[PDB]
RNA sequence: AAAAUGUUUU
RNA sequence: CCGUAACUUUGGGAUAAGGGGGACCUGAGCUGUCGUGCACCCGUGCGGUGUGGUGGCGGUGAGGGGCGCAGAGUCCAGGGGG
RNA sequence: UUGUACACACCGCCCGUCAAGUCAUGAAAGUUGGUAACACCCGAAGCCGGUGGCCUAACCGUUGUGGGGGAGCCGUCGAAGGUGGGACUGGUGAUUAGGACUAAGUCGUAACAAGGUAGCCGUACCGGAAGGUGCGGCUGGAUCA
RNA sequence: UAUCAGCUUGUUGGUGGGGUAGUGGCUUACCAAGGCUUUGACGGGUAGCCGGCCUGAGAGGGUGACCGGCCACAUUGGGACUGAGAUACGGCCCAGACUCCUACGGGAGGCAGCAGUGGGGAAUAUUGCACAAUGGGCGGAAGCCUGAUGCAGCAACGCCGCGUGCGGGAUGACGGCCUUCGGGUUGUAAACCGCUUUCGCCUGUGACGAAGCGUGAGUGACGGUAAUGGGUAAAGAAGCACCGGCUAACUACGUGCCAGCAGCCGCGGUGAUACGUAGGGUGCGAGCGUUGUCCGGAUUUAUUGGGCGUAAAGGGCUCGUAGGUGGUUGAUCGCGUCGGAAGUGUAAUCUUGGGGCUUAACCCUGAGCGUGCUUUCGAUACGGGUUGACUUGAGGAAGGUAGGGGAGAAUGGAAUUCCUGGUGGAGCGGUGGAAUGCGCAGAUAUCAGGAGGAACACCAGUGGCGAAGGCGGUUCUCUGGGCCUUUCCUGACGCUGAGGAGCGAAAGCGUGGGGAGCGAACAGGCUUAGAUACCCUGGUAGUCCACGCUGUAAACGGUGGGUACUAGGUGUGGGGUCCAUUCCACGGGUUCCGUGCCGUAGCUAACGCUUUAAGUACCCCGCCUGGGGAGUACGGCCGCAAGGCUA
């Protein structure tokens, strides 16, 4: 565009989309676990993810993954939520850290035990 | 119609010199012939000379000859038009552009005539920044 | 002269 | 006197709805009209005309004030909206 | 050699209804909130403007008081509240609409080759659905030169 | 932010008065009708602003913690009082909402001061010490007050520094792990030998900050602190992530599209370097990862620094308003622009030179920076203002001139259909093949006469005209634009153009007319698994006319307008002018304006474009920012409706 036609209209940017509206502006939100299932993935994998439609305390309500292999919490189970997407998985935007608050550490962990909230052992 | 008759020299001598012409042709105006007085004193035309109108009996036409060394090589590697009439150009006395790193010359137009930055900035004068001829 | 179609391997 | 919706065929809907003031005493100026009278055009002897008159009558009144439970004080005289 | 949206290579690719599920969203008799004001009614404190018969040590007195002040009272403004009609906006809503994704469902084969009626654009009507047809246009078609 | 276009009536101005520290519609009375706004008023959304901070090559983008400056506020709303000074945080008055006391009559209160509690939250500390230092209030002073401040506690929250050992040690030991069963690897690692003592722990010494303060005596919260001597033992002191690619670092075992991994590409379906574990390794290290957020990479909003023929992108076309932009030249102004000077840009930060903490972080100090602004003095090349010329851009005059440019009216012929009559008789028609259909009530065919509507063979394309859409019988009337020309005239009057307005194929809509042919819908016949189609026979709106409406097209050259320049070659349309023979014209040239094809330089991802640019440049406008959702919803405008526009 011309100088004047710069003048007249500026440049705008792009929108900027935000991925984790549910978090508000926060690192890990705090919820409570309304539904405890397993989804199938979408092509080309297969298995059974294990999720949790959860009550964040943003008033918000969405599902959030669960790593690790093993599981504990069920109906009503205090979760901290944080972001993360699952990629084969269509509407999970947001993972379940394991190691807080009700939610705990997978069991036989010895690789990359913080990042499944297990402690170290003896 | 005619909007920047500097650019319109610029485009003309670019134009030529590309095509391997010996002379080009313009009206004449005197901030053309300044700044072709000055091509040619650093070296980037042969010669120029502004002759009475004869032909169209209405204007001046200044006339620039040009120079291919041996084996026909460009003597301009390029000239750009800097202020443009859409967006005028000034540069202060520090602030003096400088053209292939220093190898061109940019024509300034200061207060004290045309002058090429190396020049300008031995006054220590600035002003409208026309050409990026190198 | 008209004359359709071709799931999911691993 | 202020103000008034959905909708609309742009006319409406509409007095939509919903508000304020009103009478009495006093009252500054403003006006309708006539007026003896001033000068004047006078075609006068015209059954006239334009300036122009302190005043009379009437209309209207800003403001100020009085009294009562109540000032459209009686009779009369839409309820409204979806 | 030409055309191609095919390259798993025409036993290719691919379109839209319908049926099922999931997600986000629109409409909707209504319903439930919120915000910002408006026009009136009433109007505390208070300042200001009046008034003050009541109360008043300094001032002045013709030493019976007066001056000045104060309580009180009235008026304007005035927060809040009341009443009414609008404006904007959030949630929700029987019902309903299309969108996206998922069976490897059903129905045809519309497009891609001249896709077997060349395709597409605007518009119009028609049809379970793709689509069909008319009118004008385009070549991002071609036959025959 | 325009999916907010009108806002304001003490509102804008005037005069007199009042008021105030003070100007002022600040207030009041009177007079006038202003004021603001598409260069965005009014309304909605969000937000304290800045020095700075983060990022970035820079330009920018994000941000407003500590610290420092200004502002605003102190339970919510309002109000004044006192005072030099008041949003009066720890004041007063009233009202509202709250909490508390009450003998029920009435009273009391406001941590967004410091610490602290509840609550909310992913998440943020002690109900500490001292006025010794600096700062403040009052006092003549000693002094008193100071949750300012100086300090300490707490938290790896950040930055910085240090330690967890150092040298030697092959016999390359065991043990794990791998293996080709040879061995390899962990690994100089260990064992073993000799050393050192920072930090921690134990113990001793022990400050500066005070050139303060106090008449003196005396006087340090931090604080037995920092620093430092001695002692202990190599000890009390290493984890986290990763190892398919980007990306530094690989194998075995287990699992078998399961369990699971993932930032993207993807991995897992029995040989998984991608899952889980182990050995080995790599990057970091009192941290290491994950999540969130910002900038970068992203030239992915491109001023620096992009684009629009086919990738997303040229408005359907023109006219034209604001605006942007401006041929040659004289004079002048000195606003832009440029150069000095003065003032200012506090400090801190930041860059940098010195200095201090054992180094560093950090701290002090000098300078720079503070990218500007104001004042003032110069310069006049360019931009602009004022003013005067010039004619080449532009327009006009006169003459020449081409054409389906447009509108109106009359009118010509062929053909179709229908009608009437003659003739004649069995089919006609139609298709891939048929049938529906028509026809002995005489069709088809054939001839004559007539009626009517619509379109104009040949000329006619390789062409002309128009801003585009578009425009073809002939004639007349009315009318627009283009092209050329040497003289002539005006003298930059130019270009483009948001919004706005007009024009805008066909289909469609309204009223009336017309209706031959054609022909959506429709009916029937065929084809077919079906055939709401192709094909056939019928056939209504429509196609036509008048006046409106709609305003969209593959409205395409998918290429906005203007201008200048940059090889040619070769057709063709229009106007001149020149030449020879003519004293026509055939011919050649040449010039100006169109319109094609080929093609160089150049450009492009390629295809291709290439003087009619998609090349080289300048001016202005429109537009693009991944694909869908979607040119859809909501809102608004336009329309009779269909729908269109904005989005
Ligand atoms: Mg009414
Ligand atoms: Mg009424
Ligand atoms: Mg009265
Ligand atoms: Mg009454
Ligand atoms: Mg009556
Ligand atoms: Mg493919
Ligand atoms: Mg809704
Ligand atoms: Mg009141
Ligand atoms: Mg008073
Ligand atoms: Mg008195
Ligand atoms: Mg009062
Ligand atoms: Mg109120
Ligand atoms: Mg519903
Ligand atoms: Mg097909
Ligand atoms: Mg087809
Ligand atoms: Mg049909
Ligand atoms: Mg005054
Ligand atoms: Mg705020
Ligand atoms: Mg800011
Ligand atoms: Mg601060
Ligand atoms: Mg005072
Ligand atoms: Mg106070
Ligand atoms: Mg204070
Ligand atoms: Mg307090
Ligand atoms: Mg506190
Ligand atoms: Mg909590
Ligand atoms: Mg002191
Ligand atoms: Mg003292
Ligand atoms: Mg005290
Ligand atoms: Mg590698
Ligand atoms: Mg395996
Ligand atoms: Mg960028
Ligand atoms: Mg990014
Ligand atoms: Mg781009
Ligand atoms: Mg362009
Ligand atoms: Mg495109
Ligand atoms: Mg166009
Ligand atoms: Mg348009
Ligand atoms: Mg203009
Ligand atoms: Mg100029
Ligand atoms: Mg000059
Ligand atoms: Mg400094
Ligand atoms: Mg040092
Ligand atoms: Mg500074
Ligand atoms: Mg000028
Ligand atoms: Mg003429
Ligand atoms: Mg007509
Ligand atoms: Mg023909
Ligand atoms: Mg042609
Ligand atoms: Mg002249
Ligand atoms: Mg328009
Ligand atoms: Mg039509
Ligand atoms: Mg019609
Ligand atoms: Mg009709
Ligand atoms: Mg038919
Ligand atoms: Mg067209
Ligand atoms: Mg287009
Ligand atoms: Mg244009
Ligand atoms: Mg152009
Ligand atoms: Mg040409
Ligand atoms: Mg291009
Ligand atoms: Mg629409």
């Amino acid at each position: 565009p011309t100088i004047q036609q710069l003048v007249r209209k500026g440049r705008t940017d792009k929108i900027s989309k935000n991925k984790t509206p549910a978090l508000k502006g926060s690192p890990q939100r705090r919820g409570v676990c309304t539904r405890v299932y397993t989804t199938t993935p979408k092509k080309p994998n297969s298995a059974l993810r294990k999720v949790a439609r959860v009550r964040l305390s943003s008033g918000i309500e969405v599902t959030a993954y669960i790593p690790g292999v093993g599981h504990n919490l069920q109906e009503h189970s205090m979760v901290l939520v944080r972001g993360g997407r699952v990629k084969d998985l269509p509407g999970v935007r947001y993972k379940i850290v394991r190691g807080s608050l009700d939610t705990q550490g997978v069991k036989g962990r010895k690789q990359a035990r913080s990042r499944y909230g297990a402690k170290k052992e003896k | 119609t005619m909007t920047d008759p500097i650019a319109d020299m610029l485009t003309r001598l670019r134009n030529a010199n590309q095509a391997y012409h010996d002379q080009t042709s313009m009206p004449h105006s005197k901030i053309k012939a300044g700044i072709a007085g000055i091509l040619k004193s650093e070296g980037y035309i042969a010669d120029y000379k502004v002759n009475e109108p004869k032909e169209g009996e209405v204007g001046k036409t200044l006339t620039l000859t040009l120079k291919y060394g041996e084996n026909r090589e460009r003597s301009i590697a390029g000239v750009r038009r800097i202020s443009k009439p859409g967006l005028r150009v000034y540069a202060k006395s520090t602030a003096l552009p400088k053209v292939l790193g220093g190898l061109g010359i940019a024509i300034i137009s200061t207060s004290q005539g045309l002058l090429t930055d190396k020049q300008a900035h031995e006054k220590s004068v600035g002003g409208e920044v026309l050409a990026y001829v190198w």
